[PDB]
């Protein structure tokens, strides 16, 4: 799995929840619709199939 | 409601129709009752209503 990092920028996570192409969108440890108004250290976005 | 759409009515539960359609409450005391409807509901050249 491909690992890209996320750092020192800022996050639009509205978009992705709101789009509907993405069959499932669960959290752990956070509700995505307040997601947008946190601030983190860093993100680390892991991608695979 | 639209089909994998049913497990957001649900007490807790985020998504689309759960925050911005029907939100029930956390206490929610009582029970949901789903049945697929594809025979009066669905219409050839679709039903928009």
């Amino acid at each position: 799995w491909n690992r890209k990092r996320i750092s020192n920028c800022v996050a639009d996570y509205s978009v992705l929840y709101n789009s509907a192409s993405f069959s499932t969108f669960k959290c752990y440890g956070v509700s995505p619709t307040k997601l947008n108004d946190l601030c983190f250290t860093n993100v680390y976005a892991d991608s695979f199939v | 409601i639209r089909g994998d759409e049913v497990r957001q009515i649900a007490p807790g539960q985020t998504g689309k129709i759960a925050d911005y359609n029907y939100k029930l409450p956390c206490d929610f005391t009582g029970c949901v009752i789903a049945w697929n409807s594809n025979n009066l509901d669905s219409k050839v050249g679709g039903n928009y209503n």
